[PDB]
């Protein structure tokens, strides 16, 4: 019974910490600044494959229901 | 598989544990 208490929270950081662009989505843009900052300097094409593994909606920006579905998909939630 | 290898990257980005 976690309800409230839910990995839904945990993905939901993840998903605001990921958006620093604010969009409401994560982007492309995104993606390379959290990559970046970690190190990880991803090309346009390792992002996009991401980007395209998550995204069901076409437009581009991994939304939070793409984004819980791939966090499941993956155990990353 | 790229399935895996993709996976794997939104795997690291969170799971960047220091490496």
């Amino acid at each position: 019974g976690s309800g409230e208490r839910d990995s839904r929270e945990e993905i939901l950081k993840a998903f605001r910490l990921f958006d620093d662009d604010n969009s409401g989505t994560i982007t492309i843009k995104d993606l390379r600044r959290v990559a970046k900052e970690l190190g990880e300097n991803l090309t346009e094409e390792e992002l996009q494959e991401m980007i395209a593994e998550a995204d069901r909606n076409d437009d581009n920006e991994i939304d939070e229901d793409e984004f819980i579905r791939i966090m499941k998909k993956t155990s990353l939630f | 598989k790229k399935r895996e290898l993709i996976e794997s990257k939104w795997h690291r980005l969170l799971f960047h544990d220091k490496k």
